């Protein structure tokens, strides 16, 4: 059960890297809002960043969180330079699609999907 | 050990004495090409494709019929073996018609595949091919005898498994033809299986003709529900539409054969369907509506019901999830009146012990028995694969079979003891010779049909048969691991309903009629509106509108057995699950989902939302319903025997007559078969 | 074709037509199959 | 077997076998298997930790001189725990020869990048990441190279479907190209084309 | 041999027609429904049955390699003609 | 040593990029495919296949084609043994069911049994 | 208001169900002679722990574990269920 680490020997360095990534994204969000001329506020973007961070917050393997921090850094560099368009930034905000049913009854009414 | 050492391509392998070369090569992992060989048929050895070379032997031998000798070296990839295979392929393809684009076996033809693998790639035949006149053997099998390769699997299957002896080879030489020689139709309960065993496109499925192609079909492994055997099948679909049904290999139930109803009920599965919820308008007619309105009406009627004012009847094609959902819904109202159409005697032990309503040995235990007694049943039509197993044990194990009831044709010779029930009283008293026959049997077996329990004196019949079984179990030479008392069911949903604690028979409803009735696919016509009170709110939930639909107030369209993942228990207690082949049509939904939504509307929500939660509830009620392909053993026959001696019932004087006497009554039993055009054609062809 | 005429057939069009795109005589796709699942027709008489 | 059968090259087979023994004898710390195919192709399957020395040896030994990096590939075989097989193809212009070096990694184990040996790999293995998620340690600039910027998931994995999970369309309400879950007008028809009869007896696997 | 539905729509050779309550007929409003007026079954019904003086006959559709694969048809049944599986031509033994 | 110890179970669902709807609501069936009864070959029953459940396919209003909204409909994965398929299903976080392999029982074949002297296994014709 | 059914789950081969098994061939029949209108469903499985499920009026269910119980303990628990009627 001995494996080759990616960057962090334990969970503490991985949590440190998560903290740095969250700090960088929190600093980045107002510049993204102003530069891309988005129709969202800074509060909405920071809440979205916190939403992804809390959504992806049930892992316990250092290599997995290391790779997640790596991919978040790649997205951060794709946002720092103007490589994403307005559409790629607004991919995180699903505005066009209808909100899916959650309770049993509405899913029973709309179709056979469990 | 008495194993002998043989060699396949220089690799040593131990085999039992009497093993063939083909079986040894299959043991080492090599599949010798074959046309006339079949592991469930007798050895013919005429196609000569299995010719293989033994080292230091100057003659190729047919591996399908040659027993192995000690020290034999089998060369399955030698040069002269390939030469023999190429020559036999050339001879087989010399007279075959160029019919591959217009033949239904294309893409799954054994001859095509072995011609591609082991045959040559060009033809030297410069002469003219022969042509064979087509034959007619009924509206089930399309016959093109020009494509036949005279493999004689037809006659072997019809003589050893079907027990018909109506096919044969007429003529001599190149003019030899396979047929019946007269205008006769091959109508058995296992006829369509010949379409499975023909390696060429000579015998094809007539309903399946010119519809699909094997490479573009998706295969979904499911379980048949046409009877209580529980045959494993593969549903071959194409773009969300069911195209055909094939058997699955399962050595313990239905080895590779299925009945004709199983193979040809899909065209009725795609007709006369219920798609939308319907309610009664001001004119008294059933008009379409949304799910919300129908569910609100049913919930509003159910909310005013309490106690024994609401009841339910289970149909023959109902899964365990729907049964437990309806049971929980009615128990939330405190109603214990959940009934089934099929009648089982509840006096004495009742449905407490699983030993007195199950086929307690196995399906395969017929291979170990030596005397089998059939009481008041016709196993050829009630459970055809069970009859096939009995015939196989009769042919191979020299089984002795006796029957009490009408002298039906069972495709083997038996001993017709009579038709009165009173002869059973002679068996327990020892006044009959068959009492001595049962006493001297080492592994006896008594089978009582579920159709014999439909009579008013079913409890007395069950008590007498259990008395016979316990008399010949403890006293005679039975080891103790051998189970004698066996009950053969004919309804797929009966065993699962009895396991969940349903009340067998509809006598409870006829005792005190309720003011609201649930019909979970109850198309048997057991309870009509005449027995019910003046204003009874009948709610029907099923996939086919046949009998219970026109008398209902609210119709809730459910799903069929191919349209949901559903749990069914066969006649030997083995739980199995089906898989979703296609989706239900229209607004039809899953049955337990319908019941859960109905409880949601009425404010009496059941504590399960997904399928696995319902399966956990099923495990809570009875665990053996969630173990799949596992036969849990039943015990305590003596306790049921002691309980059956309490209340004494007298047998009636009417002779035991099964409801299915001929092949005419076999084709239409349930709502799916009654809505089938192929079954109607079969009935018309039989009766004419 | 004045020197070598084409083979005469009974189904070959006697009146060639140009491209009909944008005209009322254009081509509209549709399914050539029939109905798959037949629906149950309720009886026209009340249960009374 | 003259007209329609491909002729054999026995001298090339002998030379490649001799060189494979030579390489497996020089570097026993890292190599695990050396094989020569029937059409004379040399494959040297090595431990991943020796992906940097072995290639360098093949780049610099006077008897190898595999100066050209022809290709760099990842192969996904889900039945193994180390599901990713990484393949280096090397070409030696001096001796006019080709060699193949194969290592194995799973999703989480990083790989030492071979940029310091071959510069062309600086793009090649980067593409591998964009198609497989195989992380390459000490890479100069590792990011996506082929997929979209907001693309989630690695497409060339065998558990990734043919059509993805999202698809693009123009929406006039937001005046933007937006992504929605994929709904195909025609389902991709899956064909079961495998014949149930064994074709090649020479590749028959032993039973269990 | 085309026929006209009571809604005014032409029925194809496959028997397909749109119902009166079907909304999909709105795709034909302002345009035309494209049907083929040469029915293959009607056209093959007019072909005379060829009389031959042999037990079996060979059919390839005419033209040699320009037709269908060659098949052999048995003509032992005097009640009905022997129809080709590809081209639909029928033959009859004159004895 | 440059090696660390991780004893937690493998869980890569956050890295695969698949949406959670096709992660927690799917049932993966791991099985050996059944032999097609129209053929006697057994080469298609040598490897384990892992597939998913079948969702809704409906009709296109234009051409009557089969439209779907399930991306994992055509996904079939091949595994050498059962344990590899189980490990792959648990690694990707798919709830799964597995059915055991059904091999044919060894039969007893004898050509002389067709010509018995007193047994019922005599053939009426050959 | 009153109990409606009794379910006894056990195993045929496990030793922990043995005392429960010692109930069924010994004191079951007279129990069935005492409550003829009460469904007492006995279910066996391959590896389940001994268990006793009691369904009451309006769907209320209670559970009693019968693991490693003697026959006297089994009938004491069963009489507790029969005399509770909660
Ligand atoms: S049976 Fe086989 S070889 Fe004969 S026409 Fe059909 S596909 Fe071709
Ligand atoms: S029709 Fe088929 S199964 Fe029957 S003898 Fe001919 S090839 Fe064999
Ligand atoms: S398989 Fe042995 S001769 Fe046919
Ligand atoms: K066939
Ligand atoms: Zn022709």
């Amino acid at each position: 059960t001995s494996v080759k680490p990616i960057f962090s020997r334990d969970m503490n360095e991985a949590k440190r890297r998560v903290r740095e990534l969250y700090r960088a994204w929190y600093r980045e969000v107002p510049n993204t809002v102003h530069l891309f001329q988005l129709d969202i506020s800074v509060k909405q973007g920071r809440d979205k960043v916190r939403e992804m961070f809390k959504k992806n917050a049930h892992v316990t393997d250092p290599r997995v969180v290391d790779l997640l921090v790596i991919k978040g850094k790649m997205e951060l560099e794709e946002t720092i330079n103007v490589w994403k368009q307005r559409t790629h930034v607004m991919r995180f905000f699903h505005e066009t699609e209808a909100p899916r049913p959650k309770d049993f009854l509405s899913k029973f009414y709309v179709g056979h999907d469990p | 050990s008495n194993l002998i050492e043989v060699f396949v391509d220089g690799q040593s392998v131990m085999v039992e004495p009497g093993t063939t070369v083909l079986q040894a090569c299959e043991k080492v992992g090599m599949q010798i090409p074959r046309f006339c060989y079949h592991e469930r048929l007798s050895v013919a050895g005429n196609c000569r494709m299995c010719l293989v070379e033994i080292e230091k032997a100057p003659k190729v031998v047919a591996a399908c019929a040659m027993p192995v000798m000690k020290g034999w070296n089998i060369l399955t990839n030698s040069e002269k073996t390939k030469k023999a295979r190429e020559g036999v392929m050339e001879f087989l393809l010399a007279n075959h018609p160029l019919d591959c684009p217009i033949c239904d076996q294309g893409g799954e033809c054994d001859l095509q595949d072995q011609s591609m693998m082991f045959g040559s790639d060009r033809s030297r035949f410069l002469e003219g091919k022969r042509a064979v006149e087509d034959k007619n053997i009924g509206p089930l099998v399309k016959t093109i005898m020009t494509r036949c390769i005279q493999c004689t699997r037809c006659i072997r299957f019809a003589s050893e498994i079907a027990g018909v002896d109506d096919l044969g080879t007429t003529g001599r030489g190149n003019d030899m033809q396979v047929g019946t020689y007269i205008e006769k139709m091959f109508m058995s309960e296992l006829s369509g299986n010949i379409i499975d065993i023909c390696p060429v496109g000579a015998l094809t499925s007539k309903p399946y003709a010119f519809t699909a192609r094997p490479w573009e079909t998706r295969k979904t492994e499911s379980i048949d529900v046409m009877d209580a055997v529980g045959s494993n099948i593969v549903v071959s679909t194409r773009t969300g539409e069911v195209m055909r049904i094939l058997p699955r290999m399962h050595e313990d139930i239905n080895e590779e054969w299925i009945s004709d109803k199983t193979r040809f009920a899909y065209d009725g599965l795609k007709r006369q369907r219920l798609t939308e919820p319907m309610v009664r308008n001001e004119k008294g007619l059933l008009t379409h509506t949304t799910w919300e309105d129908a569910l609100s009406r049913v919930a509003g009627m159910l909310q005013s019901c309490q106690g024994n004012d609401v009841a339910a009847i289970a149909g023959g094609l109902v899964d365990a999830e729907a049964l437990i959902a309806l049971k929980d819904l009615l128990n939330r109202v405190d109603s214990d009146t959940l009934c089934t159409e099929e009648v089982f005697p509840t006096a004495g032990a009742g449905t407490d012990l699983r030993s007195n309503y199950l086929l307690n040995t196995t399906i395969a235990g017929v291979e170990e028995a030596d005397v089998v007694l059939l009481v008041g049943t016709n196993p050829r039509f009630e459970a055809p694969l069970f009859n096939a197993r009995i015939r196989k044990s009769w042919l191979h194990n020299d089984l002795k079979v006796a029957l009490i009831g009408s002298p039906v044709d069972l495709t083997y010779r038996y001993d017709h003891l009579g038709d009165s029930p009173k002869i059973l009283q002679d068996i327990a008293s020892g006044s009959h010779p068959f009492s001595q026959v049962l006493q001297e049997a080492k592994k006896p077996m008594v089978v009582l049909g579920s159709s014999a329990l439909q009579r008013n004196d079913g409890a007395a019949i069950l008590a007498a048969v259990s008395n016979i079984a316990q008399k010949i179990r403890t006293s005679s030479g039975v080891t103790g691991d051998w189970k004698v008392m066996n009950i053969l069911h004919r309804i797929a949903s009966q065993v699962a309903a009895l396991d969940l604690g349903y009340k067998p028979g509809v006598e409870a409803i006829r005792k005190n009629p309720p003011k609201m009735l649930f019909l979970l696919g109850a198309d048997g016509g057991c309870v009509t509106r005449q027995d019910l009170p003046k204003d009874c709110f009948i709610v029907y939930q099923g996939h086919h509108g046949d009998v219970g639909a026109p008398i209902a107030d609210v119709i809730l369209p459910g799903a069929a057995y191919t349209e949901k993942s559903a749990t069914y228990v066969n006649t030997e207690g083995r739980a199995q699950q089906t898989k979703v082949a296609v989706m239900p049509p229209g607004l039809a939904r899953e049955d337990w989902k319908i019941i859960r939504a109905l409880s949601e509307i009425a404010g009496m929500t059941l504590p399960y939302d997904t399928l696995d939660q319902v399966r956990n509830r099923l495990e809570e009620v009875s665990p053996n319903l969630v173990r799949y392909d596992d036969v849990e053993g039943a015990n305590y026959f003596q306790q049921a025997s002691e309980l059956s001696k309490l209340v004494n019932q007298q047998l009636l004087a009417d002779p035991l007559v099964p409801p299915q006497l001929t092949i005419k009554d076999f084709y239409m039993t349930d709502s799916i078969s009654r809505a089938s055009q192929t079954m109607a054609k079969c009935v018309k062809a039989v009766t004419e | 074709p004045t020197v070598k005429p084409p083979t005469a057939r009974k189904f070959i069009w006697t009146n060639h037509k140009f491209n009909l795109s944008g005209t009322p005589q254009q081509y509209v796709p549709y399914s050539t199959t029939r109905k798959k699942i037949q629906e149950w027709v309720p009886p026209s008489t009340p249960y009374k | 077997t003259r007209p329609t059968v491909r002729p054999r090259n026995d001298v090339a087979h002998k030379q490649l076998s001799a060189f494979g023994e030579y390489v497996a004898e020089i570097l026993p710390k890292y190599v695990q298997q050396v094989q020569v195919s029937c059409f004379s192709e040399l494959e040297i399957c090595i431990h991943p930790d020796g992906v940097i020395p072995v290639l360098t040896f093949l780049r610099d030994h006077s008897n190898a001189q595999f100066k050209s990096l022809a290709d760099l590939t990842a192969v996904d075989i889900p039945t193994r725990q180390n599901r990713f097989e990484i393949v280096y193809n090397l070409l030696s212009l001096r001796f006019n020869s080709r060699i193949r070096v194969k290592t194995y990694t799973d999703e989480l184990t990083p790989v030492e990048s071979s940029v310091s040996v071959y510069k062309a790999a600086n793009w090649y293995e980067r593409e591998i990441w964009d198609m497989f998620g195989v992380f390459f340690a000490n890479h100069p600039d590792l990011r996506r190279i082929l997929t979209d910027y907001g693309f989630e998931g690695h497409p060339f994995r065998k558990d990734f479907p043919l059509s993805g999970y999202v698809e693009l369309r123009y929406d006039d309400e937001v005046k933007r190209v937006v992504a929605e879950p994929v709904e195909l007008a025609q389902e991709f028809r899956k064909f079961d084309l495998n014949s149930p009869w064994e074709a090649f007896p020479a590749y028959r696997q032993p039973p269990e | 041999g085309v026929r006209t539905s009571p809604t005014g729509e032409k029925v194809t050779h496959t028997g397909q027609v749109y119902d009166d309550e079907d909304y999909r007929r709105v795709r034909f409003v302002g345009r035309q429904k494209e049907v083929n007026e040469n029915f293959a079954i009607d056209l093959i019904a007019e072909q005379p049955v060829s009389q031959v003086g042999s037990r079996v006959i060979s059919c390839d559709g005419g033209g040699g390699a320009l037709g269908h694969p060659r098949v052999y048809i048995n003509l032992d049944k005097e009640t009905k003609t022997g129809t080709c599986g590809y081209c639909g031509l029928q033959f009859r033994q004159q004895h | 040593t440059q090696l660390i110890t991780v004893d937690e179970k493998l869980d890569i669902t956050t890295l695969t990029g698949v949406p959670e709807e096709h992660i927690k609501t799917r049932k993966a069936r791991i099985f050996v495919p059944a032999r097609n009864n129209m053929q006697s070959g057994v080469n298609n029953t040598k490897k384990w296949k892992m597939e998913f459940d079948t969702r809704e396919r409906w009709e296109n209003p234009l051409m009557g084609w089969a439209s779907t909204a399930d991306p994992l409909s055509n996904l079939v994965l091949t595994f050498s043994t059962k344990e590899d398929a189980i490990a792959f299903a648990e690694k990707n976080g798919w709830s799964y069911d597995v059915e055991e392999r059904k091999v044919p029982k060894p039969k007893s074949k004898s050509y002389g049994a067709n010509f018995s002297w007193n047994k019922r296994t005599r053939v009426s014709t050959k | 208001l009153g109990l409606r059914e009794i379910r006894i789950h056990l195993c045929q081969r496990s030793p922990g169900s043995q005392g429960v098994r010692d109930f069924i061939e010994k004191r079951y029949v007279e129990l069935k002679k005492a409550n003829p209108d009460l469904p007492i469903l006995i279910r066996e499985c391959s590896d389940v722990q001994p268990k006793l499920w009691a369904r009451y009026a309006f769907g209320q269910e209670k559970n009693v574990s019968l693991n490693n119980f003697s026959a006297d303990q089994v009938t004491r628990a069963l009489e507790n269920v029969l005399s509770s009627k909660a």
